[PDB]
């Protein structure tokens, strides 16, 4: 199968500035016919997908002229000479010469902005959840820049990687922070069983993790 | 297998 | 010219999905254009599943290809797919789009319309109430939060104060685990609103006719 590798996945830029995107088929997708039919296509945030640029380089109808394509056989570029808030979104490339036909990763082109640092909150089972013979323990992970994070969950200085449930915020649409939510979920009897909760953030904005934690009794 | 483009 | 899909919304592992893709603004006979069903599985990118050609004529993504059967009515101007077997994996949106071409240069093709798409959730669970679960934590500010933890199917609704408390929140997407759905939401304030002041989620879930007020007080 054709794989189609776009590079970088995740493109912070500035409005107004230029942009590239990359996108490497792993095998040459010019058809017998004599075509390359190689498409970019863009999802803005809530929409539908959209026809960009087909053929390499043709401009699909009512596409600004900002937007090139070029490249051929395996190797092809998306250009945005001045990137617009319309612009944003994510961008795929697509192979339709051999079946199956298939798109790239996507490519998540979004307003940049300075670093930030998460704050970071944990929080006990409610006494509640305790009642029913659950525990969950949370930890939010507030307003941080970029979106790679790496959340590590250790229950008495060993990490737990199962019972974990995760969910991201889309980047504000004022102050274009990340943020997360990390739920680990036990019985009350494993809960009860243990003493020591940690969450533990790597973040590029610290040089060290930053950890959260609790013990059980307090 | 390459996929059908009609002329 | 516009695309509409339909499709069932939710459905048990098992099941068959029908889809259908409704045209308008334009005639399939006469264009004789091709027309794919794409989907985008959660938290992923796109997916072409198939493909089917003005002469009913067929290609499918081997990765799926034994669970697919594409078929097309011209009379209705209409496409159709059917995928066997829906398991929790199913759960994407699926989109329409049409091959057209540029003229009557049929090999000048590509995806120049896509339909608003159609969502699909595939779980066991029946309508359940989620429960919902305060959390409660010396500095300058504090941070609340509210677990809203077992429900099907979407959506719940989340406020803080009844809408009164919006500055400082984060409510997260909703994610499906074990059949059920999860969320969650983040509040924080100045120390001196909190605990002095009463902090509440405020939770519906329509399926289900539940409303819970939690309010979040010291451990």
């Amino acid at each position: 199968d054709v794989l189609m590798t776009q590079t970088p996945l995740s493109l912070p830029v500035n409005l107004g500035e230029q942009a590239s995107i990359s996108c490497r088929s792993s095998q040459s997708i010019v058809h017998s016919n004599g075509h390359t039919y190689l498409e970019w296509y863009l999802q803005r945030p809530g929409q539908s997908p959209k026809l960009l640029i087909y053929q390499v380089s043709t401009r699909f109808s009512g596409v600004p002229d900002r937007f090139s394509g070029s490249g051929s056989g395996t190797d092809f570029t998306l250009r945005i000479s001045r990137v617009e808030a319309e612009d944003l979104g994510v961008y795929y490339c697509f192979q339709a010469s051999l079946v199956p036909l298939t798109f790239g990763a996507g490519t998540k082109l979004e307003l940049k902005r300075a670093d930030a640092a998460p704050t970071v909150s944990i929080f006990p089972p409610s006494s509640e959840q305790l009642t029913s013979g659950g525990a969950s323990v949370v930890c939010f992970l507030n307003n941080f820049y970029p979106k790679d994070i790496n959340v590590k969950w250790k229950i008495d200085g060993s990490e737990r990687q199962n019972g974990v449930l995760n969910s991201w915020t889309d980047q504000d649409s004022k102050d274009s922070t990340y943020s997360m939510s990390s739920t680990l979920t036990l019985t009350k009897d494993e809960y009860e069983r243990h003493n020591s909760y940690t969450c533990e953030a790597t973040h590029k904005t610290s040089t060290s993790p930053i950890v959260k934690s609790f013990n059980r009794n307090e | 297998a390459e996929f059908r483009h009609d002329s | 010219v516009t695309l509409k899909e339909s499709g069932p919304g939710l459905l048990k592992p098992s099941q068959t999905l029908s889809l259908t893709c409704s045209f308008s603004g334009f005639s399939i006979r006469t264009s004789k254009v091709g027309v794919s069903w794409i989907r985008q599985p959660s938290g992923k990118g796109l997916e072409w599943l198939a493909h089917i050609y003005w002469d009913d004529d067929k290609r499918y993504n081997p990765s799926l290809e034994s669970r697919l059967t594409i078929s097309k009515d011209t009379s209705r101007d209409m496409v159709f797919m059917k995928i066997t077997s829906v398991d929790t994996a199913d759960t994407a949106t699926y989109y329409c789009a049409r091959r057209g071409f540029y003229g009557r240069k049929y090999e000048v093709n590509h995806f120049d319309y896509w339909g608003q798409g159609t969502t699909l959730t595939v779980s066991s669970a029946k309508t359940t109430a989620p429960s919902v679960y305060p959390l409660a934590p010396t500095g300058s500010s504090v941070t609340l939060g509210c677990l809203v933890k077992g429900y099907f199917p979407e959506p719940v609704t989340l406020t803080w104060n009844s809408g009164s408390l919006s500055s400082g929140v984060h409510t997260f997407p909703a994610v499906l685990q074990s059949d059920l759905y999860t969320l969650s939401s983040s509040v924080t304030v100045t120390s001196s609103t909190w605990p002095s002041e009463s902090i509440t989620c405020n939770v519906a879930h329509p399926a289900s006719s539940t409303k819970v007020d939690k309010k979040i007080v010291p451990r």
